């Protein structure tokens, strides 16, 4: 997980002054507990943002927004521990706002925003905000947590992101099978704008049946920074079989973003 | 030693992330998962997120699970610092969890 | 910070990778200044899966599980009694993923 900026951060806004420190997720208060807690924040949502890096690139990232609740525990709220849990590694990373002035008041309800911690597509996160003291043992829970699911590259504005590209989300190979004389197959693709290595899988299959009765794999070594954008075609020669007839051939990239695990283009040829 | 003195300023090692990767698996998986929340107020980490398999067997290519083959955790032992009561000190105990990571396909014995 | 180090009571107390569709391969990490001393770290043998016949699957892939998790390292070095707490990332095993594909 990151911060998509390590720009000096605010946290202030009219009647609190405060800064935001980074934290281990593991809290001085939870090491030390004080008896006096201030009570859970209120309304969390996190909305899916986008936003530039001072370079340029584009990022999706978590938009935390909550409030505070109107008891007087205000008084005792010390700061609050921004937290974001990706599920699959169960990476954690923290910011915490550090309340340099006292909340006395509610006369205005106070909302809190951060938008810059840096969530990736078809991902699944655990963004949690912590107010802080944190409990007591066998207190109360004082903080709030809400999943976050962010979509996948085919998603609309997620397509044009930084990631997102880098894997190939705007790569479109003009994929054509050509049937040729004497079992002769011709596959034509446009390569996309890197250096990494790519494969054929053919896979021919009986009109109506999925049982492959002929398979092959074939490699496309890493391109040249020339080569980038051109036509890359292979004749590649089917199994002698009257039947063997419907060919599926499909494309693998293993551009660095995704290695093996990118997404692949099928093609179908018919029959008759 | 039976007790150690630990600073809790923790190191991140974790920093090497240069190259681009990480996807979510447990739907895409022949052993597909599901996700279960492990909270514990009182241990650092305070939540874990672990895996249960969703089938005894494996997802085949026309989707349907195959009992010929088995969807089984990958297990891992992990370090946890728990926080004690206050009565009975130590303050804090250094714990072994077992804990389900993930799930993987295999061929039974 | 000031920096809060603590009192800790050290309460302390085999297969698959072979088997599985998605095999991986178990390195040893050793270092005598952590603990634990001694980690595996798993790495997929192949980048597709493996089929019933024993030959790689091109049409499946072959992917880590990885996981952040916490070590203890002597600080000082080579301190007998004091440790800093560290996060790190570690590979743990391998699953079996059907391919993202578009059709045209
Ligand atoms: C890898 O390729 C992608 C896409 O490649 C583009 O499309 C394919 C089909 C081929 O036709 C390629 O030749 C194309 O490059 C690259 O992403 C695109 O990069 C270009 C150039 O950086 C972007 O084009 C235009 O972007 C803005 C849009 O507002 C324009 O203002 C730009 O014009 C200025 O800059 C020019 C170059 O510096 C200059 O010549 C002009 O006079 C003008 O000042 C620019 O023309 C395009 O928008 C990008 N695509 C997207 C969707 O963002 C990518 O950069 C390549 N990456 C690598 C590492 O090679
Ligand atoms: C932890 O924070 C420091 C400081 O960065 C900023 O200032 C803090 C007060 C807080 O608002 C942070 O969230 C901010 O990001 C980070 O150090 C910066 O590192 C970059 C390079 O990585 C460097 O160019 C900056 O100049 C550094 N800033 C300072 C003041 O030292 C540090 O990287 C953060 N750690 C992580 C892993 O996010
Ligand atoms: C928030 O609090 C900050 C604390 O002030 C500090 O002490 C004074 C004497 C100055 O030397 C100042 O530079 C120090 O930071 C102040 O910046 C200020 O009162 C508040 N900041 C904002 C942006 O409102």
């Amino acid at each position: 997980l990151r911060l998509l900026d390590h720009r000096a951060l605010v946290c202030s806004q009219p009647g609190l002054n405060c800064t935001v420190k980074n934290s281990t997720c593991l809290d001085d208060s939870w090491i030390h507990p004080r008896n006096l807690t201030p009570s859970s924040p209120k309304d969390l949502q996190i909305q899916l943002h986008f936003a530039h890096t001072q370079q340029g690139d584009l990022f999706p990232v978590a938009h935390i927004e909550w409030t505070l609740q109107t008891d007087a525990s205000i008084l005792y709220l010390e700061g609050a521990e921004l937290s974001v849990l990706q599920l699959n590694t169960n990476e954690r990373l923290c910011v915490r706002f550090e309340f340099l002035s006292k909340l006395r008041h509610h006369h205005r309800r106070w909302r809190f925003t951060f938008s810059h911690f840096v969530v990736d597509p078809d991902q699944e996160y655990e963004v949690t905000v912590h107010h802080l003291p944190k409990p007591i043992p066998d207190g109360d829970p004082n903080h709030q947590s809400k999943n976050f699911l962010v979509p996948d590259c085919e998603h609309a504005r997620m397509k044009v992101t930084t990631p997102c590209m880098s894997s190939g989300s705007l790569w479109d190979p003009d994929i054509t099978v050509e049937t040729l004389e004497a079992h002769q197959l011709r596959v034509s693709f446009t390569l996309w704008n890197e250096s990494t290595h790519y494969q054929i899988l053919l896979t021919s299959f009986p009109h109506m049946e999925n049982h492959s009765c002929f398979e092959h794999m074939h490699h496309i070594p890493a391109p040249r920074p020339e080569e980038f954008h051109q036509r890359s075609d292979v004749t590649l020669t089917l199994r002698n079989l009257k039947g063997c007839c419907r060919h599926q051939v499909q494309i693998q990239p293993f551009f660095s973003s995704c290695l093996n695990d990118c997404l692949r283009h099928s093609a179908t040829v018919s029959c008759p | 030693p039976r007790t150690v003195m630990v600073n809790l300023n923790i190191h991140n090692r974790n920093t090497n992330t240069n190259p681009k990767r990480s996807s979510d698996y447990y739907d895409r998986s022949t052993s597909p998962w599901n996700l279960h929340r492990n909270e514990d107020p009182e241990r650092y980490p305070s939540v874990i997120w672990e895996a249960k398999c969703r089938h005894l067997g494996c997802i085949n290519a026309d989707g349907n699970v195959d009992y010929h083959m088995n969807s089984v955790p990958i297990q891992q032992e992990i370090l946890v610092l728990r926080r004690e009561p206050p009565h009975s000190p130590n303050s804090f105990r250094l714990e072994k969890i077992l804990v389900s990571v993930g799930c993987t396909c295999v061929t039974p014995i």
